[PDB]
RNA sequence: CGAUGUCGGCUCGUCGCAUCCUGGGGCUGAAGAAGGUCCCAAGGGUUGGGCUGUUCGCCCAUUAAAGCGGCACGCGAGCUGGGUUCAGAACGUCGUGAGACAGUUCGGUCUCUAUCCGCCACGGGCGCAGGAGGCUUGAGGGGGGCUCUUCCUAGUACGAGAGGACCGGAAGGGACGCACCUCUGGUUUCCCAGCUGUCCCUCCAGGGGCAUAAGCUGGGUAGCCAUGUGCGGAAGGGAUAACCGCUGAAAGCAUCUAAGCGGGAAGCCCGCCCCAAGAUGAGGCCUCCCACGGCAGCCGGUAAGGACCCGGGAAGACCACCCGGUGGAUGGGCCGGGGGUGUAAGCGCCGCGAGGCGUUGAGCCGACCGGUCCCAAUCGUCCGAGGUCU
RNA sequence: GAAUGCCGGCAUGAGUAACGAUAAAGAGGGUGAGAAUCCCUCUCGCCGUAAGCCCAAGGGUUCCUACGCAAUGGUCGUCAG
RNA sequence: CGUGAGGGAAAGGUGAAAAGAACCCCGGGAGGGGAGUGAAAUAGAGCCUGAAACCGUGGGCUUACAAGCAGUCACGGCCCC
């Protein structure tokens, strides 16, 4: 037996390929399916990706956003079926895989340390020019 | 012991 | 009452109705029947099951004779499931349907010689305020001249884990007949690659 | 507990165990065969195989990589121009460990030879 | 994960600024309060002429926690502070405004009034 | 601690009984297929230097 | 008195029941709800904090409840040392004085090694009439045993109103317990990077040592883990306690009883989980070997088998246990993947320069999932039945 | 036969605690009846207001060389105060 | 041993005579085995006699379901004379 393959076989039903690639430091918007008492609506969450912990189907990622004065961190399974879609808002450039340190930075300090990732901004704009 |  | 011999594979979580469901994946069957314990012969009702094929050049003559009376290949493991007389001569995952509750028996992980804090959740001693080399010690173990001794079954240090453990009433999340797979919500005793026994539940 | 923890400690702290493997590496690549105790020999197979493998690759990067362990350019030159070519078609297994029949007199230690393979 | 001695910010206009939890009103001996649980607490700092003063023993419901709370969809949410809203014995808010986001768990636990006064439910 | 101490001297019976697990086992030895000398298994012969058919060490 | 360490606390339990809560009852000055009093009941439970050395007690916030006692006022060869209980000092008091005070005040040396019993774990030996490899029965033990909130029934019964059920039925919590690592969250002593001072390689570039037994800092697989996850307390059957009966005399009536028969507890038995035939009363089933050679015995060669040795293991202090040993994937190497880190070196271009950009998600890379005989488990040895008597 | 008697001998605890700073080791080559421990080389680590050098007390041949290994050295010893 | 005044041990025996064991053997030595001396060599210098505790080797009887101040009384089994 190959035990690793069997887990990968159980997981294949639930893997997604519709979601666009992103990186810690990018600003991202997650359109997320929510249940509010009776109905179920779609609530968008937009902030900076601070962490991506990889494990194949079990990979997750963490988004941080300020909301009416308070910091809110929100953790998302990458292959969650509740995620309607993910839309890139901005490419940022980090120098390390985890961005915990920005929790202690001012707004200006963050801006100066996570600058636009012009190289990948170009790759996005280069594509999407599909015809 | 200090049995005092 | 029905059961099967399995292999613990690993853990994952699937999604069912917008909820995350942790699971343990178990490679249960297929288990051929090798011998039947009858009240006329042995005194009780059970099935002896085989599991995992074995190198026939690795199974001595006493065991080969046993496999020959049932006309089966050599199997690595032989275990009995009591009070189960299946119709066929082979037992596969399809005796379980999704939604049934099962009990699973495996051999827990072995901590070797375990201190009383890890073995029995004792409180140890303080870590400052004068505490003198008793930081993880059991404390007192008795009284004085009456009874002048220590109770049997006293909780003390010693080996821990690598013991038979059954967890009971686990929900079967899915069955995949094509791969001899059995999904089960929650945690199962032992390490990945450990043998496990899956039985229909006894909680009503 | 120790479940699934790879590698030996050899009653040496972290800097001392590393220097131990490097010195054994220098002496094995220098003499072709050495004698140590059995546990040290077993652990030397991997530390040396890796350097020999990178020496098969042959780039400047590989050479700078090996020099972090071996430190002696002549020894590295010898590993690149004489040792390495002997193993162009060999996929692992560049070293072998055989056990000797008698123990060291002062402490009982079982001994073993460790050598580069033909 | 709020326990006795834990300080909490005050996410309302009651007048209290900081409260110190003294009890987890959940059973005989709950170790920890989370989002949607009620505590008893002492008002450690107030603004002058508010509805509550320093040294008042009040009730409040926890609306934000720094320990991240998990969810059945497999996700989680985590705030920067520990915040609560002061209630009376009918779980209704004793102030008229609610500052900052609150968790969606409060809805299930029957604190609908705070939820609607909240500027964002996450 | 309070210096635990032997309460009674051990008798010759008990002292010797404790040692019932002290005998040495004789060394495991097999003949060398090349020179027929008695040697431990899985070691190079220390008399003719052979292992696994071929010569390995000088002796 | 050739010494039985002395208060309180901490840790660790265990027992009694005159029961604090939870279960079952009778009486009530019991309408309902909620109480009072007494009976049965020891299975489980019986919280966190302020003050004091305190025990105790009061107080805060809870709670189903915040029970009372025993075990050398349980437990100092288990810990503490606040008090008490030497030597210093001082206050009030007493004494001419030296000094004195269950009066107060500040300070004050608590001893590495367990021989026997006992306890927790783990082996060695022999036994279980032939010898073996498997799979099991369960005598007998151990674990477990808690409990609250809301909703529906129904704003119904009951009650002027306030208030507000039994029985039955759902949902969700607290604390405890066993297992687990998919998620959340730790660790991750060298898996990756960044930084300083210094010495060194080899001058630049690039690196190595030391700054801890990681120099420092930012991260971090597997494993081990709780703060995280799954599951458990039952259900059910049986016999009972207090208590309530049916039928029914002695005693024409009455009587739960003298003959007989019911109902009835979180408690008792079984049922659930675990250990278990040294259960010497040493059990049972399947399968394998077999009448070998020399004066219930004897000593040698074999049998089925086992051990020795070796490669290892989420097994482990040693021992044991489990897997493998060339008809082999057991460890090491190598390769593919996962994973961590976060774009190596070198070269090219831009800048006076610190640097920046591209090559490039590169380079490095523990343990995880697999592949591959490249390296090492070579070659072997030694035990091992001929089955006692009616 | 006893005086926790006196002197001496030998037991038990036990192959048990310990073998005296956690600055640290590895290999090769020699010597020799015998080598983790002596000699030589290379690598590694530790002190460097010393763990380096020179005086004075105190000690009194311990200095140098050859030949030695019973005892002394907390192991070993071919080395050595 | 004590700065010092001062304190203050242990330790006798080959044989009549050294005839004190040439020489060979294993062993680095120590030690031993022969040969030889002697009336005698468990008189061989670690030496007259050589008690006891204590240690070991060999043999007889006995012991792994059993409760003990260890003995004693009885009977039986085995071994010896
Ligand atoms: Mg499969
Ligand atoms: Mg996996
Ligand atoms: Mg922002
Ligand atoms: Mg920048
Ligand atoms: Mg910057
Ligand atoms: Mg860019
Ligand atoms: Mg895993
Ligand atoms: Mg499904
Ligand atoms: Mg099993
Ligand atoms: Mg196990
Ligand atoms: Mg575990
Ligand atoms: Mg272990
Ligand atoms: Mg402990
Ligand atoms: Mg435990
Ligand atoms: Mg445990
Ligand atoms: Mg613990
Ligand atoms: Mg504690
Ligand atoms: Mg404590
Ligand atoms: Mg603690
Ligand atoms: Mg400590
Ligand atoms: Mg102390
Ligand atoms: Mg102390
Ligand atoms: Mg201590
Ligand atoms: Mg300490
Ligand atoms: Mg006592
Ligand atoms: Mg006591
Ligand atoms: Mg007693
Ligand atoms: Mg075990
Ligand atoms: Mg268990
Ligand atoms: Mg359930
Ligand atoms: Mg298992
Ligand atoms: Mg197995
Ligand atoms: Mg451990
Ligand atoms: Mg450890
Ligand atoms: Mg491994
Ligand atoms: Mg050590
Ligand atoms: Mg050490
Ligand atoms: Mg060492
Ligand atoms: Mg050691
Ligand atoms: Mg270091
Ligand atoms: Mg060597
Ligand atoms: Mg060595
Ligand atoms: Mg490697
Ligand atoms: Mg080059
Ligand atoms: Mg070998
Ligand atoms: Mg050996
Ligand atoms: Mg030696
Ligand atoms: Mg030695
Ligand atoms: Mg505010
Ligand atoms: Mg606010
Ligand atoms: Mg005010
Ligand atoms: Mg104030
Ligand atoms: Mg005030
Ligand atoms: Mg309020
Ligand atoms: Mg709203
Ligand atoms: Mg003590
Ligand atoms: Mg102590
Ligand atoms: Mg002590
Ligand atoms: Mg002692
Ligand atoms: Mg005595
Ligand atoms: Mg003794
Ligand atoms: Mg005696
Ligand atoms: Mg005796
Ligand atoms: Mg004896
Ligand atoms: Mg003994
Ligand atoms: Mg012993
Ligand atoms: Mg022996
Ligand atoms: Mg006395
Ligand atoms: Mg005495
Ligand atoms: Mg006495
Ligand atoms: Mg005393
Ligand atoms: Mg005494
Ligand atoms: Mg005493
Ligand atoms: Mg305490
Ligand atoms: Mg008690
Ligand atoms: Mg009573
Ligand atoms: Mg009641
Ligand atoms: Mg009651
Ligand atoms: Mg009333
Ligand atoms: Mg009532
Ligand atoms: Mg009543
Ligand atoms: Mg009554
Ligand atoms: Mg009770
Ligand atoms: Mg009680
Ligand atoms: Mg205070
Ligand atoms: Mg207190
Ligand atoms: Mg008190
Ligand atoms: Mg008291
Ligand atoms: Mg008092
Ligand atoms: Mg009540
Ligand atoms: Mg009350
Ligand atoms: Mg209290
Ligand atoms: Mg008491
Ligand atoms: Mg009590
Ligand atoms: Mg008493
Ligand atoms: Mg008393
Ligand atoms: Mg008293
Ligand atoms: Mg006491
Ligand atoms: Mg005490
Ligand atoms: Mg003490
Ligand atoms: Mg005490
Ligand atoms: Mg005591
Ligand atoms: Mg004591
Ligand atoms: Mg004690
Ligand atoms: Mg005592
Ligand atoms: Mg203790
Ligand atoms: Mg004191
Ligand atoms: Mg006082
Ligand atoms: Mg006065
Ligand atoms: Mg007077
Ligand atoms: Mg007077
Ligand atoms: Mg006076
Ligand atoms: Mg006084
Ligand atoms: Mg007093
Ligand atoms: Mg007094
Ligand atoms: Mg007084
Ligand atoms: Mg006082
Ligand atoms: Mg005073
Ligand atoms: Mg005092
Ligand atoms: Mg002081
Ligand atoms: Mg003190
Ligand atoms: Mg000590
Ligand atoms: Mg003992
Ligand atoms: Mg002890
Ligand atoms: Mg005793
Ligand atoms: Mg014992
Ligand atoms: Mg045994
Ligand atoms: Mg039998
Ligand atoms: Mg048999
Ligand atoms: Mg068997
Ligand atoms: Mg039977
Ligand atoms: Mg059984
Ligand atoms: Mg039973
Ligand atoms: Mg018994
Ligand atoms: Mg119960
Ligand atoms: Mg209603
Ligand atoms: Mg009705
Ligand atoms: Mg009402
Ligand atoms: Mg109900
Ligand atoms: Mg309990
Ligand atoms: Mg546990
Ligand atoms: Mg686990
Ligand atoms: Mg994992
Ligand atoms: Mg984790
Ligand atoms: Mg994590
Ligand atoms: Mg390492
Ligand atoms: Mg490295
Ligand atoms: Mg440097
Ligand atoms: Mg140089
Ligand atoms: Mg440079
Ligand atoms: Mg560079
Ligand atoms: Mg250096
Ligand atoms: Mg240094
Ligand atoms: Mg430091
Ligand atoms: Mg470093
Ligand atoms: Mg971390
Ligand atoms: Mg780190
Ligand atoms: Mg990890
Ligand atoms: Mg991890
Ligand atoms: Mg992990
Ligand atoms: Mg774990
Ligand atoms: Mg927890
Ligand atoms: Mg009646
Ligand atoms: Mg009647
Ligand atoms: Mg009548
Ligand atoms: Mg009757
Ligand atoms: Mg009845
Ligand atoms: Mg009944
Ligand atoms: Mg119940
Ligand atoms: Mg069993
Ligand atoms: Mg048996
Ligand atoms: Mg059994
Ligand atoms: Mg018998
Ligand atoms: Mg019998
Ligand atoms: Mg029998
Ligand atoms: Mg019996
Ligand atoms: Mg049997
Ligand atoms: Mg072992
Ligand atoms: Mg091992
Ligand atoms: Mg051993
Ligand atoms: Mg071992
Ligand atoms: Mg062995
Ligand atoms: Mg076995
Ligand atoms: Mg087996
Ligand atoms: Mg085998
Ligand atoms: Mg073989
Ligand atoms: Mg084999
Ligand atoms: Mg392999
Ligand atoms: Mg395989
Ligand atoms: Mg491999
Ligand atoms: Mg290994
Ligand atoms: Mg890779
Ligand atoms: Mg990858
Ligand atoms: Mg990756
Ligand atoms: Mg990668
Ligand atoms: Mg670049
Ligand atoms: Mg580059
Ligand atoms: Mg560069
Ligand atoms: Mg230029
Ligand atoms: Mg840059
Ligand atoms: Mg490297
Ligand atoms: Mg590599
Ligand atoms: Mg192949
Ligand atoms: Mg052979
Ligand atoms: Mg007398
Ligand atoms: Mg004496
Ligand atoms: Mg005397
Ligand atoms: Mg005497
Ligand atoms: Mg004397
Ligand atoms: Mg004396
Ligand atoms: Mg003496
Ligand atoms: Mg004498
Ligand atoms: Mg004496
Ligand atoms: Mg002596
Ligand atoms: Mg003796
Ligand atoms: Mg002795
Ligand atoms: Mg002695
Ligand atoms: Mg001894
Ligand atoms: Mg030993
Ligand atoms: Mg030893
Ligand atoms: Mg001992
Ligand atoms: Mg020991
Ligand atoms: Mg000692
Ligand atoms: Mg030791
Ligand atoms: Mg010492
Ligand atoms: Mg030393
Ligand atoms: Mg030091
Ligand atoms: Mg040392
Ligand atoms: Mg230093
Ligand atoms: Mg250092
Ligand atoms: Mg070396
Ligand atoms: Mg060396
Ligand atoms: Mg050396
Ligand atoms: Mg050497
Ligand atoms: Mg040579
Ligand atoms: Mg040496
Ligand atoms: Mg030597
Ligand atoms: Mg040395
Ligand atoms: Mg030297
Ligand atoms: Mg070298
Ligand atoms: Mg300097
Ligand atoms: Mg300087
Ligand atoms: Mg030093
Ligand atoms: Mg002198
Ligand atoms: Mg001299
Ligand atoms: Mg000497
Ligand atoms: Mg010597
Ligand atoms: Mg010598
Ligand atoms: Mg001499
Ligand atoms: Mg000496
Ligand atoms: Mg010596
Ligand atoms: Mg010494
Ligand atoms: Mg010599
Ligand atoms: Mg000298
Ligand atoms: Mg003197
Ligand atoms: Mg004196
Ligand atoms: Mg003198
Ligand atoms: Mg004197
Ligand atoms: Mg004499
Ligand atoms: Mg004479
Ligand atoms: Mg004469
Ligand atoms: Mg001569
Ligand atoms: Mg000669
Ligand atoms: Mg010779
Ligand atoms: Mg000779
Ligand atoms: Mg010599
Ligand atoms: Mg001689
Ligand atoms: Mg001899
Ligand atoms: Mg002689
Ligand atoms: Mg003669
Ligand atoms: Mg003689
Ligand atoms: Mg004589
Ligand atoms: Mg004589
Ligand atoms: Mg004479
Ligand atoms: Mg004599
Ligand atoms: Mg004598
Ligand atoms: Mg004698
Ligand atoms: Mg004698
Ligand atoms: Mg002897
Ligand atoms: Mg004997
Ligand atoms: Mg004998
Ligand atoms: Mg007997
Ligand atoms: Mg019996
Ligand atoms: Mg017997
Ligand atoms: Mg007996
Ligand atoms: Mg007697
Ligand atoms: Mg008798
Ligand atoms: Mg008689
Ligand atoms: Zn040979």
């Amino acid at each position: 037996m190959n035990r690793g393959a069997l887990i990968k076989l159980v997981e294949s039903r639930y893997v997604r390929t519709d979601l666009p690639e992103f990186r810690p430091g990018d600003t991202v918007r997650v359109s997320y399916k929510v249940k509010e008492g009776n109905r179920t609506r779609i609530q968008d969450f937009e902030g900076i990706v601070i962490r991506i912990r990889r494990n194949g189907f079990n990979t997750t990622f963490t988004v941080r956003k300020v909301s009416y004065g308070v910091g809110v961190e929100r953790i998302f399974p990458l292959h969650s079926p509740l995620i309607q879609k993910i839309d890139i808002v901005q490419r940022g450039r980090a120098r390390r895989a985890k961005l915990y340190f920005i929790r202690n930075l001012s707004d200006r300090e963050i801006r100066r340390k996570l600058r636009a990732d012009r190289k990948r901004i170009d790759q996005d704009r280069a594509a999407e020019r599909a015809a | 012991s200090e049995a005092c | 009452m029905k059961g099967i011999l399995g292999v613990k594979v690993g853990m994952t979580r699937i999604f069912r109705d917008d909820r995350a469901v942790p699971v343990t994946v178990i490679l249960a069957g297929p288990c051929p029947v090798v011998q039947r314990r009858t009240p006329e012969k042995d005194g009780y009702t059970a099935v002896q099951l085989g599991f995992l094929p074995q190198n026939p050049k690795r199974v001595n003559r006493p065991l080969k004779g046993h496999f020959a009376k049932a006309g089966v290949e050599p199997v690595r493991i032989l275990r009995e499931i009591r009070d189960f007389n299946p119709e066929g001569d082979t037992v596969t995952v399809e005796i379980f349907k999704p939604g049934e509750r099962v009990d699973v028996t495996g051999t827990s992980k072995g901590r070797g010689f375990a201190g009383v804090m890890k073995r029995w959740n004792f409180a140890g001693g303080p870590d400052s305020h004068g505490a003198h080399k008793i930081h993880r010690h059991p404390g007192s173990i008795g009284n004085r001249k009456t009874p002048g001794r220590v109770y049997k079954g006293k909780k003390m240090a010693g080996h821990y884990g690598a013991e038979r453990v059954t967890v009971m009433n686990l929900e079967v999340v899915d069955v995949i007949p094509e791969e001899n797979l059995l999904l089960v919500k929650g945690a199962v005793p032992g390490p990945n690659g450990g043998l496990v026994i899956v039985r229909e539940t006894k909680k009503a | 507990m120790r479940h699934l923890k790879s590698g030996r400690k050899l009653n040496r702290h972290s800097s001392h165990r590393l220097a131990l493997y490097r010195n054994q590496a220098k002496s094995l690549l220098t003499h072709g065969r050495i004698t140590t105790t059995v546990p040290k020999a077993k652990e030397l197979r991997g530390f040396v195989d890796h350097l020999i493998h990178l020496a098969k690759r042959g780039d400047l990067h590989a050479r700078r990589l090996v020099l972090r362990d071996l430190q002696d350019v002549k020894l590295v030159r010898k590993l690149f121009d004489e040792i390495a070519p002997r193993y162009r078609d060999r996929q692992g297994g560049y070293t072998r460990v055989l056990k000797l029949a008698e123990r060291r007199r002062g402490d009982g230690a079982p001994l073993a030879l460790v050598e580069l393979v033909e | 994960m709020i326990q006795p001695q834990t300080y909490l910010e005050v996410a309302d206009n009651t007048g209290a600024r900081k409260i110190m939890c003294i009890r987890v009103l959940k059973g005989s001996n709950a170790k920890y309060a989370t989002v949607g649980d009620v505590i008893v607490a002492s008002v450690k700092e107030a603004i002058p002429r508010g509805a509550v003063k320093e040294g008042d023993v009040v009730k409040a419901v926890v609306v934000r926690t720094k320990k991240e709370i998990k969810r059945p969809d497999g996700s989680a949410i985590r705030f920067d502070d520990n915040a609560a809203v002061i209630i009376n014995n009918q779980l209704e808010p004793r102030g008229t405004r609610v500052f900052g986001p609150v968790a969606r768990e409060l809805r299930e636990k029957g604190f609908m009034k705070i939820v609607s006064l909240a500027p964002e439910v996450l | 601690a309070k210096h635990p101490v032997p309460k009674k001297k051990t008798s010759k019976a008990r002292r010797d009984a404790r040692r019932s697990h002290h005998a040495l086992t004789p060394p495991t030895l097999v003949p060398c297929p090349e020179c027929k000398a008695m040697k431990p298994p899985h070691t190079v012969c220390p008399e003719c230097g052979y292992y696994a058919g071929r010569k390995v060490l000088e002796v």
